[PDB]
RNA sequence: CGUGGAGGUCAGUGACGAAGCCUAGACCGUAAGGUCGGGUCGAACGGCCUCUAGUGCAGAUCUUGGUGGUAGUAGCAAAUAUUCAAAUGAGAACUUUGAAGACUGAAGUGGGGAAAGGUUCCACGUCAACAGCAGUUGGACGUGGGUUAGUCGAUCCUAAGA
């Protein structure tokens, strides 16, 4: 179930790193289906590939 | 019986460190977590949980603060077992300190 | 399961695919004729011509009946004209055609479902000039020999196979239909399959089987029960080995157990199309991307393939549906069937004339004649 | 193919090998040395106590540079070990060994083994690197092992002989006037 | 005296089992040895009288190959850290996915070229050897596909040089 691929596509989409993308354990029988570029894109509106909370730095200090 | 009783007993995972290693500290806890069942609830087979693994690495290693409050829920286990099928369940709450607490049953209420 | 198991409603809509395809089916054989006659009419026949006349006939008919009712109506098979030695399955794609040619035999198949139940129908039959240059030649002759011998057996097949009911095994329609092949000298096309359908469901695997001992064992016996249908097949042949020469396919039916994701956009583009179609086994007539698209599919199994075998010089069909229920008369439960083919199955017994005849008097053939008569 | 020593009857005999998998041969000989004299159901219970470390067999083959254990006063010699990865591989001799007779018309309750066989597992082409001029072979040994059930004791009959000897005239005579005054 | 080999002879022996190996089996001889039996093995064998000399064997740091005691041994310390959960599986401290806790802090294990290498990159499938523990993943193995140019180069020209 090696899935390093689909997240190393998905660094040649946009500009999205490997360790910013949030995929779902529970959906276990769609992914492996999709072992492509085909069903990403798509997979982000419906709300399922997301960001949310990064640690970033600030310069309200400075 | 599977009995199955709610109970919340007292235990720090900051304290008990001694001749062990601040980068080694988990695998002591792994004797530890089934020690503590094993001593109360009665089982080896402990099945933990993805929130309960961050009650342990709040802020760093020892990101524990004072006294905390874990919440153990013996259940019933089938699927083909090969251990002992009741196994513990720690339930992470919020707390800041545990001050005049020793034991708390929780019923389905 | 399935409640409301039997209903009235199921019935009509049996009843009226059947109405219909008993009625392409005729229409198409009337249409059948050679392509001499063809010309003087201006009009060629070929193998699909009438291929593509039929299809377009089963989605208007259909139209008609429960048009833009919510569920779905159309063509449960392709239809199919096979002819002399070609077995079956064989629908041409615009890209080699068949020039009908006087004396020809010709086998039509054909489905049509409503809301997923399906009739299913077949017939042969001798293809003879037009009539206005011939007056009434071809209806004052006889069709003789082997043709004749193969089209009467089949027939006779088929007959035998709508006596042969609930309380009944398959295994004796398969007995029987050895023993009247063998009355002209013909045999069953080995290892052929009827069907026990259902709703959405042409394949079913209760079956009655055309078989050599290998596949005798394999084969389940079973045995037939009130409110069951069947599409019953009867495939004879001249000659009894069926093979696949070197055609191309063109019949296919999605597999909904299988299921893979497909690499190639186009081929996921196709299953999204065939999976929207309605019957199982859609011909790839309905052209060009879909021969990539198949070719993906078809290796990982989600289409299966109906293949064209081929008997050179020696096959006869008769295919029709049946409902098989429970009645009570005169307070007695038994079970009757019901043909929904119709007229459309039906050929014209005075036309064929054989040398031989099913013969009760040896013990072997004895009971057969009573079961026909 | 054959097998071993006949001590017993080979139509009521099963076995069973346990080659090409991992665990060493000589490992599995000392738990094959022990297990001479238990009665077949003593080796199947056995099987979980050293899962969990409980019972190890008396390596006293095995010495040098082998630390002890508490595990000592079972036996004697305070130098055992626990054959862990073994008892997956120990079960697949057994297990199978019981439905091998159950063909046969045989109850695997009786049968315990007794005589169990070992050998050394065949190479293939494996070589080392080290420091150049100390390149041989990577050649090892995997298993061979495979154990021979037996019956228990039926129906011994020592059978004492008649036992001749050499008797003298002056014996026959010497005898019959020892039975006119005792006897 | 024994072994290998050639010629001649008892017009020998030979699936009723030759020759070779083992034999806590026996007889004869001071010493070099041979014959018989059993087991294994199933194809051409032995003695005497001659000839031929690359025939016999504890060591020349002898040559090549293979196998022990040591030994179920030493070693398995450059580079902060593992643990929990889910999916798959007979089998998981280590591959995949998600979360928490961290290392390296564009002078880094980044991201683009030349040289060497020419199918070691991508996809699918597999775990018998190798991959010095493990490892369903992989730079191991088998079955396929991709190679598209008026323009960044090269080819053309020149110094050194041949």
């Amino acid at each position: 179930a090696n899935l390093r691929t689909q997240k190393r596509l998905a660094a040649s989409v946009v500009g999205v790193g490997k360790r910013k993308v949030w995929l779902d354990p529970n959906e276990t029988s769609e992914i492996a289906q999709a072992n492509s570029r085909n069903a990403i894109r798509k997979l982000v509106k419906n709300g399922t590939i997301v960001k949310k909370a990064v640690t970033v730095h600030s310069k309200s200090r400075t | 019986l599977k009995d199955v009783v709610t109970r919340e007993y007292t235990i720090n995972l900051h304290k008990r460190l001694h001749g062990v290693s601040f980068k080694k500290r988990a695998p002591r806890a792994v004797k530890e977590i089934k020690k503590f069942a094993k001593l109360h609830m009665g089982t080896d087979d402990v099945r933990l949980a993805p929130e309960l693994n961050q009650a342990i690495w709040k802020r760093g290693v020892k990101g524990v603060e004072y006294r905390l409050r874990l919440r153990i829920s013996r259940k019933r286990n089938e699927e083909e077992d090969a251990k002992n099928p009741l196994f513990s369940y720690v339930e992470p709450v919020l707390v800041a300190s545990a001050k005049g607490l020793q034991t708390v049953v929780v019923e389905e209420d | 399961k399935d409640k409301n198991i039997l209903q009235e409603s199921v019935l009509n809509k049996y009843r009226t695919a059947g109405q219909i395809a008993q009625t392409a089916l005729k229409y198409v054989t009337s249409l059948i004729n050679d392509s001499y006659h063809s010309k003087t009419t201006q009009r060629q026949l070929t193998v699909p011509e009438l291929c593509l006349l039929t299809d377009s006939f089963i989605l208007t008919r259909l139209e008609q009946y429960y048009k833009n009712k919510v569920n779905e109506r159309g063509i449960a098979i392709p239809t199919t004209i096979d002819i002399d030695q070609i077995s079956g399955g064989w629908c041409p794609e615009i890209d080699v055609t068949g020039t009908l040619r006087p004396g020809d035999l010709v086998k039509i198949t054909l489905g049509v479902h409503i809301d997923g139940y399906t009739s299913e129908v077949s017939h042969t039959m001798v293809i003879y000039p037009v009539d206005e240059t011939k007056p009434i030649l071809q209806p004052t002759g006889p069709l003789l020999g082997g043709k004749a011998d193969a089209v009467a057996a089949a027939h006779i097949a088929m007959e035998t196979v709508v006596a042969l009911s609930s309380g009944i095994t398959g295994q004796l329609i398969r007995t029987i239909v050895d023993t009247i092949a063998r009355s002209y000298n013909c045999g069953v096309v080995p290892g052929s399959r009827v069907r026990r359908i259902r709703r959405f469901l042409a394949g079913q695997n209760e079956g009655i089987v055309a078989f050599t001992n290998v596949s005798a064992i394999p084969s389940d016996d079973f045995v037939v029960q009130s409110g069951e249908v069947y599409l019953i097949d009867l495939k004879m042949a001249s000659l009894h080995k069926a093979g696949e020469l070197i055609a191309r396919p063109g019949a296919y039916v999605r597999d909904f157990a299988q299921t893979h994701i497909l690499k190639l956009k186009t081929s996921r583009q196709l299953l999204t199309k065939i999976d929207k179609q309605g019957v199982y086994p859609f011909k790839l007539s309905h052209l060009k991307s879909f021969r990539l698209g198949m070719s993906e599919i078809s290796n990982n199994y989600l289409c299966v393939e109906s293949p064209i075998q081929i008997a050179t010089s020696t096959v006869a069909r008769e295919c029709n549906t049946i409902v098989l229920c429970d009645s009570s008369v005169s307070t007695t439960d038994r079970p009757e069937l019901l043909r929904l083919t119709g007229g459309s199955k039906t050929c014209q017994p005075s036309w064929i004339h054989s040398q031989h005849e099913l013969n009760p008097q040896d013990s072997i053939v004895q009971g057969i004649f009573q079961l026909a008569t | 193919a054959r097998y071993g020593a006949t001590s017993t009857n080979p139509a009521k005999s099963a076995s069973a090998r346990g080659s090409y998998l991992r665990v060493s041969f000589k490992n599995t000989r000392e738990t094959a040395q022990a297990i001479n004299g238990w009665e077949l159901t003593k080796a199947q219970k056995y099987l979980e106590q050293v899962l969990d470390h409980q019972r190890a067999i008396p390596f006293r083959r095995f010495n040098s540079s082998i630390g002890r254990t508490a595990q000592g006063k079972e036996f004697g010699v305070t130098k055992a070990r626990w054959p862990a990865k073994s008892v997956k591989f120990v079960q697949g001799l057994l297990q199978n060994a019981a439905a091998n007779a159950e063909a046969k018309g045989l109850d695997a309750t009786k049968l315990y083994v007794s005589h169990i066989q070992v050998n050394q597992a065949p190479k293939q082409r494996r070589r080392t690197y080290r420091a150049h001029g100390r390149i041989n072979k990577y050649e090892s040994s995997p298993s061979h092992i495979e154990l021979v059930v037996t019956e228990k004791e039926e129906a011994v009959a020592k059978a004492a002989e008649k036992k001749v000897v050499r008797l003298t005239s002056r014996q026959r005579g010497r005898i019959a006037a020892q039975k006119r005054i005792a006897a």
